[PDB]
């Protein structure tokens, strides 16, 4: 064709428009950046969409588009609040859930980071490759 | 024929190029969906690893 | 799910409606969605004109907007024509015939006022404006269309809303002047920034990489960059013929590999008891009926013969014997603290936050180091194993196997004949044994993990078995029973966040002398004398023979005991191997070949005397059967590495078979990483070995390959 | 797959309950019972994905009206204990506008 | 009755709660199906060994309370502890419990007569074991060439429809209280919604799962799959048992579901359908559209639209292209050309113009391709894969089983090659093949000689001999392929070799569709020229319980019978809108305004004369006797009222047959003039069919009362009417604004409207006037 | 019977031919000695009889 | 008991109605379709074909009375 690539592109441009960003949980572990550890999509995506509404208040994109476009927002975002479990000494420690600020310098290296996954479940190699889950921001 | 197998096959693959090519590829589709193509590979560009 | 806007459109539009969105969605505006919005606003319109036609052969209203633009505007001076009204600027979509007025028609998704205020401030009162919600809220000016026509467009804006909801696109369905505008992909500075300096080119800012980009057309100049990299990249012919030695194969040097299965087989010893129902069904009382027989009396002596740890393994023992009498668990909390671990001690840890005086003042000899497995060397007991494992125990089957479903003549017959052909065969081989008495203790100890975690357990090492007779009176019965191997003891069973490791103590009896080197984990002891005697037409009294007592210590991983918990798998990757091979044959005659293929078949086996040796396919299915149940047993990282860079030897094998010239590319490199693989594994030397006899045999037959 | 009477669900071990993951939890429980009570008012709720441009709350607020018109009217309920769950209704209405 | 009231309160301690309170006040409804995909995302590592452990312990099990406690004794027989009061692991109102106490309510439980509830809901299994119990067998062995990949349907059923409308059956017939008003489906289609909610409505058991497995019911899977040649879809349910590389067995093809033939019948009402809009080329576009959406397929259980079958059925025959592309319907990865089946796997080109001679002396353009192009060749009982280059073909290779269906393959890709030889044969084409008669209509050239092809024996092997012919080399004795299409390998053509086995068939997932030219060309995808004309040209007519309309060409209609079902049409048809319409007087118990109507004016003269008032005596008495509500069949009011108009006299002679002009209509007793279906709302006059949605209380469709009801639509919201359940929506009358609850929860309001008309031909005049 | 009375089935018939007798693929005697040296196909001879019936009511009625 | 060899079906509906002195109007009785195979020799063919023998010998046995 002489048209491949746009009409491809024409494809993917109708069929993620559509796409309502909660079938972004659907998928692989990702990296939850707020408690810095990894997840299952789903509670992660909860946990990014949770601390936005904690932050500058309820998300009511219900696109993957307005989704990224918060995404690219939050880039600029000076401060940012999580919802961090922090553990207080009562002497018996109760992790008392909590509101924690960062700042855009973390945030971004936040963003950014990727994690790794020790490998399991590959068969046929003696020494282990190692499998990466790229955060929630990257992920749409 | 051949049976190929590659060996570090992601490692030599780069995000750089990767950007050109979606550059490239959405040349004439829509400037609004083109800045959205582009910002993938940038993260992976600069990405940070644990 | 729908992959084109043509398609959501014509979905629940009019299919001819669609083609006028297409193409005037085309040239006056370049948006590839937004048809579906004026798909909408179009029909919209239709359904409101053919309706009425006033009292003549003209239609009520005429449609400017579906028009074309040019031919539009023309047209619209025709009004001035005709009824003399104000040329307004803004062309709206219908005329009225009747009423002699502007008609304009607006469809919003939120509250009326937002978008009527708007239309309503571009027009004013000039012409008849019509602004419709989908939802049913309505805004309008002075008077309001006939009560039909309501009625029919707010029905089917609902269905359309209610589509719309389904396939979840409404806010880029806004009006253009509100929401269109912003139709742009959210540029913040910092990702501008970040995209800036991503830019592979000497091109910084990222409208020049775009341009590049845009504007590229490649000419054939990779042509002399192909060849000036061919140049570059100098090495890479290879020829089969050349390298077709391939050094053999490599193999390391050292002492013996030891016996790496979490229990012994061939030397492995048995304590026959006929089974109850009642009393074997639980399994873990099989030992408590066992010990009012003659097992309790047995104890080792303190000197053993190549034990590690005599005194411990010898209180342990007492421990059990003690246990079994009152309850299958052992009471000690000091003793399992220092052998769980396999002998891994709990290492104290010290915070790095008060570690940096004793950086500055270097005490405790504080260093960081990590320890390597050492090689071993080929076994040769390994073969031995093999030809005691292919041949039939005098007890008939070791492994539960159902019943077989009703049959049909057709397939059902075949099917049900082959299983219970290939099981007889099978059930009665001491590997069927080993197979069993892994299914069944590593059950007991899977169950005993839930049973009873952080505690000490005493488990038995057992597998049941019924006897066969052949000789065919018409008998008593035959013998219903199950024996055992040996005891065997848990320590704690706590699962980490990471993956955990449970620690096991094995002791099994032997009637067998140990040999120090395939042995070195075990340690043995001179447990006593067992009994044995035979039947036959000879006198047969058979005396006693010393019973020896092989103790050790191996680790399970949960994972280890799921998969060796199931060794049936076993079974069914040799079956699929079997029959294939009586098919592929059978269906060449177009007949059936199986039972005839089965015996007359002759697969290569062994060498003897230096002479290869072959046997039929009935017979050499226990050597498939064996090799699958030792690759369950003796699978490593090592074993997986083995096999799956040995699939190019077998394929570049069969390349010389055929004579078809096959090649790869770096033969050393293939090599170095098949020797990278071969460390202490057992089976893994062993079939390497056998694989270095096999490019023997085969150079041999025809010389693709080198012999030393 | 056959439904007969075999069907049963799995309990989730005790692990993640007992680290600060059940702290971080005690969000998604919050949306549990928010998903549970819709799905006791609106039956289709997992089949069919809810559509329309409505809140939840006022959809389940209109619904049960409609249920207890529909026991009302016809069925067998009081016209008293209809009133009493239009009290509750309204009432809850307050503490929804407050928020 | 507290049912409701504790709903109510936990509601209230939700929204008292102010973090669960926004997250319920913000946003759409669809948040719903978020919310839900934020919950049990951890699944456990391991399948079953995690289930292993599972089942390990005594009381693992999550189960129940209410039900045992009412039912049975919660303590066992043998003095195993089974129940306790402790809530323990999850907190949810279920208490654990032992696995066994399962067994034994399935051993002594109390229950009766669930028998036949369950099958009709498993329909599709236990019709799937149905099939398996008439069958014969026989074993043998053989190396079998199965057809490796076909996208084939399994599991076929009946009424087979696209994954929407199946969502809106399901949306109906599981719950009324919310549901959309579907309008496409629920009008077209119903009479599977009647049979469907009628069963599964009254009985409410395992709505959640009803509903899953009536999804899997009506969908056929069509995977790619190997086949040995029977392409049946009953026989892809099992071919495991069947065949396979090594496998085979016989006596199959015998039982099969009414679908497989059926799916043929309407291929043949297409090519009826096809042929009536190649009839008259003034236009092809508006014509046949007409023709479609007219026409009433009766499926064997089911009346169905053409339409609706047409547009989402799965095959995809040289006529169904046709029939699809007058309709929006996009079904694309299908070339159609003759007979033959086509798919292009490589390449691209230009549709160029070359002018090049006949034998007659005469010139006449031909268009050809110029490309570099692979194509898949698909026939009866055989396969093949051709490549074209420069309008001659390159590569050639031949799978098929059958040595006359190779050569035919041979023949008809050399048609679609086009190569020179294709114009030195003319042994008299211009007399006849030239000039096509249908209003004077050059017929396109590559089917020109296609059909002089099609005509007579010779003529294949014509072109046949037009190719290279050459004694093949030692080593091609095996691929080469003689005149007659057998290996010999004496004598074989050049540029084409046999393959022992089949070929592959390529598969994509794509949909295309474009308007079609005027005679009847599908120039889709901006070329490719897939329509094929005319590809077969049987003339026959033979149809079964099929239904026609609208000046259909085909004279089934006399003049008689175009009197009597067209004055019936008019009764029928023109009321159900408002006052002074028989709904109307029917609730206000009026009949006298419904004899005077003036529709039956026009059906008076042509009654039989002489008993004229001893049949409007007894159809008076009928229709005044049903006056009486719940008496009433709606049905026999149309088929008496007509004979009513006349002043009664008193006969005493009975009036069973009624004589319109020599044809008898009896109450009851369905014949050839008026048919009284039981159990749906239809009726047949003769060859044809109508029906009356908006308005039926008829006392048989008490099942769909609340569906059958509207002919409402929607106005305004202003008024504020009272919240009507649907079920007290049959009683608002006519012009009467009223509020109700709509699906998910948006709420809007209607009245009684007259329904919504021309939702096609409302555009397609005005597009058709613009030009 | 629209079209013309007779039924083109050529797979329907061969099924329900014979009683729903089916065509037995015969084996001759030649070949046939070495599956009696090795028996496969399960080889065997059998006849069958008919089963008897009890005495009828109905007759009665269809003679009245 | 004495349709085993018999297949049958529900068919559909059938009107049947008489004319008398009463009122008979008989509304309509279910139909049901019997289906069988049976086997069927040319010689059962011919002496079936021909069952207007059966007279004859119940005549002779009657007119010798
Ligand atoms: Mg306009
Ligand atoms: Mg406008």
């Amino acid at each position: 064709g002489e048209g491949f690539f746009k009409h491809c592109v024409m494809e993917a441009e109708t069929e993620i428009l559509k796409m309502h960003f909660s079938r972004l949980t659907e998928g692989r572990q990702t990296y939850d950046w707020t408690s810095e550890r990894n997840m299952p999509a789903a509670t992660a995506l909860q946990l990014t969409v949770d601390a936005i509404k904690e932050t500058e208040g309820p998300f009511k994109g219900t696109t993957m588009l307005e989704y990224c476009n918060k995404m690219i927002e939050m880039l600029d975002w000076k401060e940012i609040k999580f919802k961090k479990v922090k553990t207080v000494v009562r002497k018996t420690k109760v992790p008392v859930m909590g509101i924690d600020s960062i700042k855009h310098d973390e945030f971004l290296i936040r963003a950014l980071t990727i994690n790794t996954m020790a490998k399991d479940g590959e068969r046929g190699k003696l020494q282990r490759r190692a499998i990466a889950t790229p955060g929630m921001i990257v992920r749409p | 024929n051949i049976t190929g197998d590659n060996s570090k096959w992601n490692e030599c693959q780069q995000p750089e190029a990767y950007l050109a090519l979606l550059a490239y590829i959405t040349k004439d589709s829509s400037d609004l969906m083109k800045d959205l193509c582009s910002v993938a590979p940038v993260l992976f560009c600069n990405k940070f690893v644990k | 799910m729908s992959k084109t806007f043509a398609e959501i459109a014509e979905a629940f539009l009019e299919p001819e409606a669609v083609r006028i969105a297409k193409e005037a969605v085309e040239e006056y505006g370049d948006h590839e969605r937004k048809i579906i919005q004026i798909g909408i606003h179009f029909q919209v319109c239709c359904m409101f004109c053919d309706e009425y036609l006033s009292t003549n052969g003209s239609d009520r209203f005429v449609l400017i907007e579906g028009r074309k633009r040019g031919t539009a505007v023309s047209l619209q001076n025709e009004l001035c024509k005709s009824y003399d009204l104000e040329p307004l600027p803004f062309l709206c979509d219908i005329f009225d015939r009747e009423e002699k007025q502007f008609v304009e028609i607006g469809i919003t998704r939120k509250a009326d006022d937002s978008y009527f205020q708007s239309k309503f401030g571009k027009l004013g009162n000039s012409c008849k404006i019509f602004v419709f919600s989908y939802d049913g809220r309505l805004d309008k000016n002075c008077e309001g269309p006939m009560e039909e026509q309501k009625l029919r467009i707010f029905s089917f804006l609902a269905t359309a809303a209610d589509f719309l909801r389904k396939e979840n696109m409404f806010n880029e369905i806004f009006l253009p002047d509100n929401e269109e505008t912003i139709i742009e992909m959210k540029k913040g500075k910092t990702f501008l920034e970040l995209r800036d300096e991503s830019v592979p080119l000497p091109f910084q800012t990222y409208e020049q990489m775009k341009d590049y980009c845009e504007k590229f057309k490649g000419n054939p100049r990779e042509l002399a960059s192909k060849v000036s990299q061919m140049q570059s990249n100098i090495k890479l012919p290879i020829k089969h013929y050349e390298q077709n030695k391939f050094r053999q194969i490599r193999l390391p040097k050292g002492p013996m590999a030891p016996y790496t299965h979490k229990f012994l087989m061939e030397e492995a010893w048995m304590f026959t008891k006929i089974s109850d129902p009642e009393r074997s069904r639980a399994g873990e009382i099989l030992i408590d009926f066992f010990k009012k027989g003659n097992l309790s009396a047995i104890r080792p002596k303190d000197k053993p013969l190549q034990g590690k740890y005599p005194i411990h393994y010898k209180n342990l023992w007492n421990q059990i014997k003690a246990a079994i009498a009152d309850r299958t668990m052992v009471i000690n909390e000091n003793d399992h603290s220092e052998f769980l671990g396999g002998i891994g001690r709990a290492s104290k840890k010290i915070p790095e936050i008060s570690l940096t005086q004793d950086v500055i003042t270097t005490e405790g000899l504080k260093q960081s180091e990590n320890k390597l497995p050492e090689p071993r060397s080929f076994p040769r007991w390994f073969n031995a194993e093999w030809m005691w494992a292919i041949k039939d125990s005098d007890l008939t089957g070791w492994v539960p196997m159902a019943e077989y479903p009703p049959a049909d003549n057709e397939l059902e017959d075949y099917a049900e004949h082959l299983n219970k052909t290939m099981e007889g065969v099978l059930q009665g081989t001491n590997c069927a044994r080993e197979m069993g008495k892994c299914i069944l203790t590593v059950g007991a100890l899977m169950t005993e993990c839930r049973l009873f975690p952080g505690k000490i357990k005493v488990v038995p090492i057992y597998a049941r078995s019924k006897e066969r007779k052949s000789m065919q009176e018409g008998l008593p019965v035959p013998s219903e029973m199950d024996c055992l191997f040996g005891i065997c003891v848990k320590s704690k069973s706590h699962l980490n966040k990471d993956d955990g490791m449970y620690t096991i103590i094995t002791f099994e009896f032997s009637i067998r002398e140990p040999n120090l080197e395939k042995h070195q984990k075990y340690t043995v002891f001179e447990a006593g004398h067992t009994t044995v005697r035979m039947k036959k037409g000879e006198s047969v009294i058979g005396r006693e023979v010393p019973l020896y007592l092989y103790c050790r210590t191996t680790a399970l991983s949960k994972i280890k005991n799921d998969w060796l918990s199931k060794a049936r798998r076993c079974f069914i990757t040799t079956m699929d191997t079997v029959e294939t091979i009586c098919l592929r044959e059978s269906a060449k005659a177009e007949e059936n070949l199986v039972e005839k293929t089965l015996n007359e078949k002759q697969m290569w086996i062994g060498k003897k005397n230096g002479e290869l040796i072959a046997q039929p396919l009935r017979e050499a299915l226990r050597v498939q059967l064996v090799q699958q149940f030792y690759f369950c047993i003796y699978n490593d990282s090592q074993l997986e590495g083995f096999c799956n860079e040995q699939k190019k030897i077998l394929m570049a094998l069969e390349g010389d078979k055929k004579n078809k010239s096959s090649f790869g590319f770096n033969p050393e490199g293939l090599l170095e990483k098949i020797e990278e693989c071969l460390i202490n594994n057992p089976m893994c030397l062993f079939m390497a070995q056998r694989l270095n006899e096999l490019v023997i045999e085969a150079s041999k037959r025809g010389a693709k390959f080198f012999k030393t | 797959a056959v439904v007969s009477t075999h069907s049963f669900r799995t309990r989730a071990n005790r692990t993640l309950l007992n680290t600060d993951m059940r702290a971080m939890m005690a969000e998604e429980k919050r949306y549990q019972m928010v998903c549970d009570m819709f799905k006791s008012v609106f039956e289709s709720a997992d089949i069919n994905p809810p559509i329309g441009a409505m809140s939840i709350g006022e959809a389940i607020e209109e619904k049960l009206l409609e249920r207890a018109k529909m026991k009302r009217d016809i069925g067998a309920i009081e016209d008293s204990e209809y009133e009493e769950i239009k009290d509750i209704i309204r009432d809850a209405k307050k503490a929804r506008l407050e928020s | 009755m507290s049912l409701l009231l504790t709903i109510a309160k936990e509601y209230k301690r939700l929204c008292q709660d102010a973090k669960a309170a926004q997250m319920m006040t913000v946003g759409t409804v669809s948040n719903y199906t978020t919310f839900k995909k934020w919950t049990t995302s951890r699944k456990e590592k391991n399948p079953s060994l995690r289930m292993r452990w599972a089942m390990s312990s005594k009381f693992p099990i999550i189960a129940n309370k209410r039900m045992l406690e009412e039912a049975q004794i919660p303590k066992e027989h043998n003095n195993v502890a089974l129940w306790e009061d402790t809530e323990d692991v999850s907190k949810r109102d279920h208490v654990l419990a032992s696995a066994s106490c399962i067994n034994y309510w399935n051993f002594c439980g109390p229950c009766v007569n669930n028998s036949e509830v369950i099958k009709e809901v498993y329909k599709s299994r236990f019709g799937r074991l149905e099939r398996r119990k008439e069958i014969m067998w026989k074993e043998l062995r053989f190396t079998l060439v199965d057809r490796q990949r076909r996208r084939v349907d399994t599991q076929p059923v009946e009424q087979r429809l696209r994954t929407g409308e199946i969502k809106d059956l399901q949306m109906w017939t599981l719950f009324e209280d919310e549901a959309p008003l579907a309008s496409k489906f629920i009008l077209d289609n119903y009479g599977l919604v009647k049979e469907m909610r009628s069963k599964f409505a009254n009985k409410p058991l395992n709505k959640e799962v009803v509903a899953h497995m009536l999804e899997k019911q009506f969908n056929p899977e069509s995977r790619f799959l190997p086949v040995f040649g029977a392409i049946r879809p009953e026989r892809m349910e099992l071919i495991h048992a069947l065949g396979g590389e090594t496998w085979i067995q016989e006596a199959n093809t015998a039982g099969i579901s009414n679908v497989d033939q059926r799916k043929n019948d309407i291929r043949a009402v297409c090519r009826k359908v096809c042929l009536a809009a190649n009839a008259s080329i003034m236009n092809a576009k508006s014509k046949l559209v007409e023709y479609i959406k007219s026409t009433s397929m009766r499926i064997g259980e089911t009346e169905r639209k053409l339409e609706e079958l047409i547009l989402e059925t799965d095959d995809v025959s040289p006529e169904v292209t046709l029939c699809k592309s007058a309709l929006g319907g996009q079904l694309g990865k299908t070339l159609s050309f003759g007979p033959m089946l086509l798919k292009k796997i490589s390449g691209s080109g230009v549709k160029v113009k070359d002018t090049v001679y006949i034998q007659g002396v005469r010139a006449v353009q031909f268009e050809y391709w110029s490309e570099q192009e692979e194509f898949y060749g698909e026939y009866k009982s055989a396969t093949a894969l051709f490549s074209r280059k420069e309008r001659s073909l390159e590569w050639i290779t031949i799978g098929g089983g059958i040595n006359e269906d190779r050569k035919r393959l041979l023949a008809m890709c050399m048609i679609f090659c086009r190569d020179g030889d294709y114009f030195k044969d003319a042994p008299a084409t211009i007399t006849m093949a030239d000039l096509s008669t249908k209003l004077g209509r050059e017929i396109p050239y590559q089917y020109v000689m296609m059909n002089w092809i099609q005509k007579s024996e010779d003529n294949l092997e014509a072109l046949l001999y037009s190719r290279g012919i050459v004694e093949t080399n030692p080593g091609k004795m095996g691929s080469s392929m003689g005149i007659d299409g057998s290996k010999r390998a004496i004598k074989s053509l050049r540029a084409v070799t046999i393959q022992s086995g089949k070929i592959d068939m390529p598969e994509s997932k794509e949909k295309i569709h474009l308007e079609l030219s005027d005679n009847l060309e599908a120039f889709d995808s901006s070329g490719r020229i897939v329509a094929t004309i005319l590809d077969l040209p049987s003339d026959k007519k033979v149809t079964f319980q099929d239904v026609s309309f609208q000046h259909p060409d085909l004279a089934v209609l006399r003049d008689e019978k175009t009197a009597i079902t067209k004055g019936y049409e008019a009764l029928i048809k023109r009321l159900g809108t408002g006052d002074n319409d028989i709904p109307s007087l029917i609730a206000k118990k009026d009949y006298l305004s419904l004899y005077n109507l003036p529709e039956v004016k026009l059906m008076a003269p042509l009654i039989r004369p002489n008993r004229k008032g001893v049949y409007s005596r007894v159809a008076r008495k009928l229709v005044s006797t049903q006056v009486t509500t719940g008496h009433y069949s709606l049905h026999e009011l149309i088929k008496v009222l007509p004979f009513t108009y006349f002043a009664p006299k008193q006969g005493m002679f009975e009036g069973r047959l009624f004589f319109s002009n020599d044809s008898f209509v009896e109450p009851g007793v369905n014949n050839n003039v008026f048919s009284w279906s039981k159990a749906d709302s239809s009726k047949i006059y003769c060859h044809g069919i109508a029906i009356r949605v908006p308005l039926v209380v008829g006392d048989e469709h008490m099942d769909t009362s609340l569906a059958l009801l509207e002919g409402f639509s929607v106005c305004e919201n202003d008024p504020r009417a009272p919240m009507v359940t649907r079920q007290d929506l049959i009683d608002v009358g006519f012009g009467q604004k009223v509020r109700l609850f709509v699906g998910q929860g948006s709420v809007r309001t209607f009245k009684r409207t007259a329904s919504q008309r021309a939702a096609s031909s409302d555009v397609n005049k005005n597009v058709k006037k613009i030009k």
